[PDB]
């Protein structure tokens, strides 16, 4: 728990935190796939202008 | 019938080497793409090899 009980708390900002642990894994198994996705659609955009 | 025969020969012949160039040309344009995109990345060694050929 992250804040003093009985504060004044602003919009944002953050309270707890919950064990990710899970949400980790499921963010690293996203972006493993962005990373190869996004550098194949880079080299068919350098590839296109080209008619290869 | 030789003289005939000698220049209808020649006159095959030299549309022959017209067309040949003419495959050569494409050969090279397809091996210029296939150079481009192993310098890219999208193609491996083992096709630019291929296209060298």
């Amino acid at each position: 728990r992250l804040f003093k009980e009985g504060s004044d708390v602003k919009a944002g900002q953050q309270l707890y935190q919950i064990d990710p642990a899970t949400y980790e894994a499921d963010y690293q198994s996203a972006q493993a796939n962005l990373a190869s996705t996004q550098e194949q659609a880079q080299r068919y955009k350098l590839l296109v202008a080209d008619q290869a | 019938a030789s003289v005939a025969t000698a220049y209808l020969t020649l006159k095959a012949d030299q549309a022959q080497l017209q067309l040949t160039k003419d495959t050569l040309g494409t050969y090279q344009k397809s091996f210029d793409l296939t150079q481009r995109s192993y310098d890219v990345g999208v193609a491996s060694a083992l096709d630019l090899r291929q296209a060298q050929t």
